[PDB]
């Protein structure tokens, strides 16, 4: 029923993954071996195995061994099955023709068949949420060859990316401008609907949410971590309604090249900012709106909403909900689609958040997550194909990809539709 | 990926290099019995990119020691280290080419070079994810210099798939006995640009007064300053041999480094190196890390990038800390010293840190540049090799030792289109 | 002294596979200088429309190149193009065949049909070379001995290779043995979108040399004919393995190509011919003593719409490059 699988691939996206599984096992009540006190809804993410061991619903995907190997070394490493933790030994190496045409295709059947046979033991399997960098080699590459060949396995089963967007000051590689804009070219067509995480955001919300002067991927996972809970929070705890990933493309979608939408998260508190501890249900509903909260760094004050939907866990009345979203709609000067009425879907989830035990939240009694289509993100694109053509202009390191089996037509195609998506961000709107 | 295979040629390439070893096997936790006394785990965790598992509890080192003249493997082998290299990979003539490039790259040199070509391909079998070969040689002498880029060509001519990595160092305007060497230099960079994929450029100039100005010493003496060339080489090779953060290996790292791919020439810089033991005080902590590494103060090649912009620059930090930290103070740096660096292209500073660092040290910070300002170097060689060329000086030792003379004028056509290469892409603009 | 690189744009027919997906026909053609395709028109020297015969490739394009480069000009022919789009049967055809000959045969016979209509104190001393570049190593073709030659610089530096093959022939019907030899140690290969892919460049060099023994006078011209490869998208041409390899290296020389053509019409301050061993051996081609003809070879099914405008685009760029044109001493 309704099951879903978590596909981890790049270094930041397993260990997102690391820090959203061994936060799901804190959750589920899950022991870092695998027994677990009691039973309940683990269903889903979860598969409980005779010997009591409850084992993920994942697949981690690294293309070198260092990665997963520090998980297999650690802690959960009994929880981690071995056949779901995949290693290379070659890797892209922050080139997206080594992660699409030669060193990705080495691993791509390897991981597509451990997939089909953890998806084979899915009774209602809904789909995969793909964790992956727009930036990297691994990340971008094989995830882009993994989006087209589950397009073709899977077909009308969803993929939902969490995907690691750079931004204009924290940024990674040099040729990251085009890992970004091959990858989404490639994706475009392929994906379903996808959650830009924009590690500036996550940054940026630690340091001033916070208040952590220095933060490390840990202490940032840790809230990435807990917007994947609050999203997944829907098929894993009592509640109302919402619980399943279409809804999320169904309702955020205004039309589907526009698939990547914005999430909010909050409280973003810091456990130590416990004088005004007190949040109300109107309180976490305005801090989805305020700028500072976004996941995706990007100007709402430039950029119109197209899409809300609004997802609370814990001690939420939908009383409080309807009068928060009456009440924001009133105050905050939000652009809106025309075609469609007011927009927000929301979901009720009866139980609260879970942090790490040397987590840097608050343990909050009530949370929300705000998943939300904004036309703010084609500001971001913009600043990323002024970056392509700066360096494509050049040609500047474009050798390094045409030369691991790329044709440059691609990068001209790619930011052709690239363009493309800036004129459909244009023309909703006008 | 997995295994680098080393390879030290000539004088100065089996002294930096065994300096290396001994630098490298001590953070790998391994003794001159070739035991493994390593007190933390991840001491034996990437162990194999380095080391081969020999029979029983050794761990030998991936590395091959080639030499015209035979005493340079003695004083390895009667070096501290000595026992743990395999006198197999010991690799030795019994004249010496005699800083004559022609007498490396043709005469003595071709004639040892098969010799040398079984221990690699031997090496290379062995290894299960064979990464690519580093060979540390001279651009100035006799055997590094000509057998070096002999050997830079034969083996890529082999494996063209893996990596070439090489840490080829420079020769100094100030010393050095040997007056030929702008031609030896001349004669190398043309083939080291058409056979590596990265050269990291170490001039002897700058690591001269690195050592004299920073950490203080007065005449030139080769074991205190490959002390400094040593602990740069672990410095890089650190994301190879141990885990933290992004770009693990030279793959990664050259893709990220070199816009156009005759640009490889990098130039070397490394921190702490403060005023020992009594600093403690000064500087501590990662943004006075972050620039003590990207000052022109602590860059190990003579060029100024303060006279000629930076492309990019990797930097390879050590130690457990802060990765915002880093994302804002190379923020910092190029927003404020943007004049410094390209405007077409984007993004110049590339950010490695590793949680485990040397030993002598708690956190460390090494600099590696693509700079523009390396074409001050090949105006150097230049002007200096056609000074000698115009009058034809010196070229009978090098045409009778084989060479036609136009070579001479090859490697200087290739220099010289190198430098019009340096010279537009410092010159250039955004549009 | 200065003299236009010569774009020239041939589309061939719909072939098999391409008419058995159900392709559509994607040019439209105004007059010789013009082609358009989706409404947008690209402009060259001489455009060439589908039923365009190899004869007709011969007297419009080759030609006039032949009378200049026995002039003493060199003379630089060469096809570019994504894989299939006509460049191999462009250059060399069918050899045999008074038809269905290519430019590289025809070439050689107008050359020696020249050489008959002259009077009898003109010596001509012809040497010709045939080699590959395949997986960025230069393969003597007429040799099998010499896997890798070298790039040497010449009397005032310009580029040429060193330790070919430089067979010296008396007839046209022994360079006809020469090509026959070549082409079939040439490295081909069956791809899902070529059955007889081009994996490698193909170089052959004619340098004809010819004194007039009464006027005292001597002349040189080197005559390079480059049946290139044709850079491809993976997807399309389904290559894993060697078939990869060889796409990379192509990719990879045919991007050099491009970058030279675009730092030469731009006018960018280097200039790198010093990327691949193509440029280099283009370099008097593409800005130097030669009179060079570029042969942009582009496919009308709707299937590689994409990579066709790249190609046309790249024609663009390329006719607006001046060589630096001059007479070849001796
Ligand atoms: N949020 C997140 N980002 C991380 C993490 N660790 C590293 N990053 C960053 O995320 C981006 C790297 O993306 P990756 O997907 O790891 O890149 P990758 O595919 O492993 O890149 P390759 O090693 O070249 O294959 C960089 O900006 C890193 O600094 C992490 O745990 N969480
Ligand atoms: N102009 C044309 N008229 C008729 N047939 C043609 C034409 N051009 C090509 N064809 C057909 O297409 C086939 C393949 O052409 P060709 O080999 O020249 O493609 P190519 O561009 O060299 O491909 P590649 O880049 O793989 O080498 C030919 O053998 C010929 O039968
Ligand atoms: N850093 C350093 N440079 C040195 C050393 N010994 C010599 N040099 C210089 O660095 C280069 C060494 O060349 P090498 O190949 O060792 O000369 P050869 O062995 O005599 O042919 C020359 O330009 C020397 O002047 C050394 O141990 N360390
Ligand atoms: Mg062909």
């Amino acid at each position: 029923m309704r099951e879903c699988i978590s596909i981890h691939v790049g270094q930041a996206g397993v260990q997102i993954g690391n820090a959203c599984w061994e936060l799901y096992c804190l959750e589920h009540g899950i022991q870092p071996d695998g027994q677990m006190p009691s039973d309940d809804s683990f269903n889903t993410f979860f598969s409980e195995t005779g010997a009591g061991k409850h084992v993920p619903r994942a697949v981690f995907v690294d293309l070198e061994p260092t990665v997963i190997d520090e998980v297999r070394t650690g802690t959960y490493r009994q929880l981690f099955h071995p056949e779901q933790l995949i290693t290379g030994k070659e890797d892209a190496a922050n080139n997206y023709a080594r992660g699409h045409y030669t060193i990705g295709k080495e691993i791509i059947d390897l991981v597509l068949d451990r997939i089909r046979k953890l998806a084979d033991q899915c009774t209602g399997l809904q789909g995969f949420l793909v964790f992956h960098s727009f930036g990297g080699g691994t990340g971008s590459g094989f995830t882009s060859l993994l989006m087209e060949r589950l397009s073709v396995d899977y077909g009308k089963k969803s993929k939902l990316e969490f995907s690691i967007y750079p931004a204009p000051q924290v940024s990674t590689a040099v040729v990251e401008p085009y890992n970004s804009i091959l990858t989404t070219h490639t994706t475009l067509e392929h994906s379903d609907c996808a959650f830009m995480v924009d590690n500036e955001a996550i940054y940026d919300i630690c340091r001033r949410n916070l208040d952590i002067e220095r933060p490390t991927y840990t202490n940032l996972n840790r809230l990435i971590s807990q917007i994947v809970s609050s999203i997944t929070a829907s098929l894993r705890f009592d509640g109302a309604l919402n619980v399943d990933l279409t809804e999320f493309q169904t309702n955020l979608v205004p039309y589907p090249r526009i698939h990547f939408p914005l999430a909010t998260y909050a409280p973003v508190i810091s456990a130590e900012k416990a004088y005004h501890e007190q949040l109300s249900v109107a309180e976490i509903t305005n801090a989805c709106f305020e700028p500072a909260n976004q996941m995706v760094k990007c100007d709402p004050r430039h950029g119109k909403y197209m899409a809300c939907c609004l997802l609370y866990r814990g001690d939420v009345v939908p009383k409080d909900v309807n009068a928060a979203i009456a009440t924001i709609k009133t105050k905050r000067s939000i652009q809106f689609v025309d075609w469609c009425p007011t927009g927000f879907k929301v979901g009720i989830n009866y139980q609260p958040p879970t942090v790490v035990p040397g987590g840097d939240l608050a343990k909050v009694q009530r949370a929300v997550c705000m998943l939300s289509n904004t036309t703010a993100i084609a500001e971001a694109w913009a600043r990323l194909d002024h970056k392509f053509d700066l360096m494509y202009a050049k040609r500047a390191f474009v050798h390094w990809y045409v030369g691991e089996g790329m044709e440059e037509g691609e990068f001209s195609e790619a930011r052709e539709d690239m363009a493309a998506l800036e004129k459909d961000y244009e023309e909703v709107g006008v | 990926m997995r295994e680098i295979v080393h390879i030290q040629a000539g004088q100065c390439g089996n002294q930096i290099g065994a300096k290396f070893w001994e630098v490298i096997s001590d953070e790998h936790g391994i003794d001159p019995t070739g035991s493994y006394h390593g007190d933390s785990d991840l001491q034996l965790e990437r162990i194999n990119v380095y080391y081969n598992e020999a029979t029983g509890n050794k761990y030998v080192p991936r590395a091959i020691l080639v030499d015209l003249e035979p005493g340079t493997m003695d004083s390895v082998r009667s070096g501290p280290f000595g026992q743990i290299f395999r006198p197999d990979n010991f690799v030795f003539g019994q004249s010496g080419a005699g800083n004559n490039w022609a007498k490396g790259h043709y005469t003595e040199g071709a004639e040892l070079v098969d010799s040398v070509l079984d221990v690699v391909r031997k090496e290379s079998e062995s290894c299960d994810c064979l990464q690519g070969f580093q060979l540390t040689h001279s651009l100035g002498g006799g055997t590094g210099s000509g057998m070096g880029t002999l050997l830079i060509s034969k083996i890529r001519e082999e494996y063209p798939d893996r990596i070439m990595n090489t840490f080829s160092v420079m020769p100094s305007p100030k010393v050095s006995d040997t007056v030929v060497e702008p031609y030896n230099a001349t004669l190398s960079v043309h083939q080291l640009v058409e056979n590596t994929d990265e050269t990291y450029s170490i001039d002897n100039e700058a690591l001269y007064d690195i050592c004299f100005r920073t950490l203080k010493l007065t005449t030139p003496t080769y074991g205190d300053l490959n002390h400094l060339v040593s602990a740069t080489m672990s410095g890089v090779t650190t994301c190879l041999r141990f885990p933290g953060q992004l770009n693990a290996d030279l793959r990664k790292l050259a893709v990220n480094m070199v816009p156009f791919p005759r640009l490889h020439f990098f130039m070397p810089g490394f921190a702490p190196l403060t005023s020992r033991g009594s600093q403690q005080y000064r500087a501590l902590t990662v943004p006075e890390l972050t620039q003590q590494m990207f000052d022109s103060k602590n860059m190990m090649a003579a060029c100024d990038p303060r006279h000629g912009r930076y492309l990019t620059v990797a930097a390879i930090f050590r130690g457990r800390m802060s990765m915002k930290e880093v994302d804002e103070q190379m923020l910092n740096v190029q927003n404020k010293n943007s004049s410094y660096f390209v405007e077409w292209i984007p993004n110049n500073v590339k950010t490695a840190v590793c949680d485990i660092p040397p030993r002598g040290l708690k956190m460390s910070a090494t600099f590696i540049g693509n700079s523009t300002a390396i074409q001050e170097l090949f105006k150097r060689i230049s002007e200096q090799f056609t000074a000698m060329f115009r009058r034809k000086a010196f070229l009978h030792w090098y045409t009778g030792e084989g060479m036609d003379e136009m070579e001479f004028t090859e490697a200087e056509s290739n220099m010289n289109d190198l430098v019009s290469e340096y010279q537009q892409y410092q010159d250039a603009t955004a549009d | 002294a200065e003299s236009n690189i010569k774009v020239m744009c041939r589309f061939r027919p719909l072939n098999e596979s391409e008419v058995n997906r159900g392709d559509k026909y994607i040019a439209k053609f105004q007059g010789e200088d013009t082609v358009v395709i989706a409404s947008k028109p690209y402009a060259f020297d001489r455009v060439f429309q589908s039923s365009t015969s190899q004869e007709q490739v011969y007297n419009d394009c080759a030609k006039k190149i032949v009378k200049d480069v026995l002039e003493g000009y060199n003379g630089t022919i060469f096809a570019y193009g994504q894989t299939s789009s006509g460049k191999t049967h462009t250059m060399e055809g069918k050899l045999h065949d008074p038809e269905g000959m290519g430019i590289i045969p025809r070439i050689v016979q107008d050359i020696f049909n020249y050489i008959y209509s002259m009077d009898e104190n003109l010596e001509f001393h012809i040497k010709v070379s045939y080699f590959e570049i395949y997986l960025d190593k230069i393969r003597d073709l007429l040799d099998v001995s010499k896997t890798n030659l070298s790039v040497h610089e010449d009397k005032n530096r310009v580029p040429y290779v060193k330790g070919a093959t430089e067979r010296f022939v008396s007839s046209p019907d022994e360079v006809m043995d020469t090509i026959d030899e070549g082409k079939s140690n040439r490295h081909v290969a069956v791809t899902n979108m070529n059955e007889h892919s081009s994996r490698s460049h193909s170089i052959f060099l004619i340098n004809v040399k010819q004194e007039n023994t009464q006027t005292e006078q001597k002349l040189s011209g080197k005559l390079y004919l480059v049946d290139l490869a044709g850079s491809e998208k993976v997807s399309k041409t389904g290559a894993e393995g060697a078939v990869l390899d060889e796409a990379k290296n192509i990719n990879k020389s045919l991007s050099a190509l491009g970058n030279v053509i675009s730092a030469l019409a731009e006018g960018s301050t280097y200039v790198p011919y010093r990327d691949s061993k193509m440029t280099r051996i283009l370099q008097d081609s593409l800005g130097g003593n030669c009179r060079t003809t570029i042969v942009i070879c582009c496919s009308p099914s709707s299937y590689n719409e994409s990579e066709t405008k790249s190609t046309l685009l790249f024609g663009q760029r390329a006719k607006t490059i001046k060589n630096t044109v001059s007479v070849n001493v001796e």
